[PDB]
């Protein structure tokens, strides 16, 4: 379920750069591109800030992701969580490490169900988000 | 700069922007 959300976002992002790979989705495609725009405004595509290697990616991913929610969670920070993962999958493919994509998605899925699931429920769940973001599309 | 700080700033800016786009839509 939350893993499907991860799948469709990864698939979506990967498509967005011409790479194939085998409602909450639409809203989330929207917020991420929204984020995308804002991010590329002040900084350069984050692919440049990513230094990746097969056996260093999981830790890197973890480190960053924890620095994100280290002090709190808000939907903005979660769309960011999404953008981050997807950018890692696109970088992966581009750096000739396509296999990782499948791993990155698992990492995300786990992180979602393990460390964010509580905030989500406590804060209205996914429909809450689909309703907050509603007026931004 | 730090990738995580970049993510937070934008992450927050986006939260603020939709809470506002939400206030408006009321």
């Amino acid at each position: 379920d939350n893993r499907e959300i991860v799948m469709k976002y990864i698939h979506y992002k990967l498509s967005q750069r011409g790479y194939e790979w085998d409602v909450v989705h639409l809203t989330l495609r929207q917020a991420g591109d929204d984020f995308s725009r804002r991010y590329r405004r002040d900084f350069a595509e984050m692919s440049s800030q990513l230094h990746l290697t097969p056996f260093t990616a999981r830790g890197r991913f973890a480190t960053v992701v924890e620095e994100l929610f280290r002090d709190g969670v808000n939907w903005g920070r979660i769309v960011a969580f999404f953008e981050f993962g997807g950018v890692m999958c696109v970088e992966s493919v581009n750096r000739e490490m396509s296999p990782l994509v499948d791993n990155i998605a698992l990492w995300m899925t786990e992180y979602l169900n393990r460390h964010l699931h509580t905030w989500i429920q406590d804060n209205g769940g996914w429909d809450a988000f689909v309703e907050l973001y509603g007026p931004s599309m | 700069k730090k990738l995580s700080e970049c993510l937070r700033r934008i992450g927050d800016e986006l939260d603020s922007n939709m809470e506002l786009q939400r206030m408006i839509a009321d």
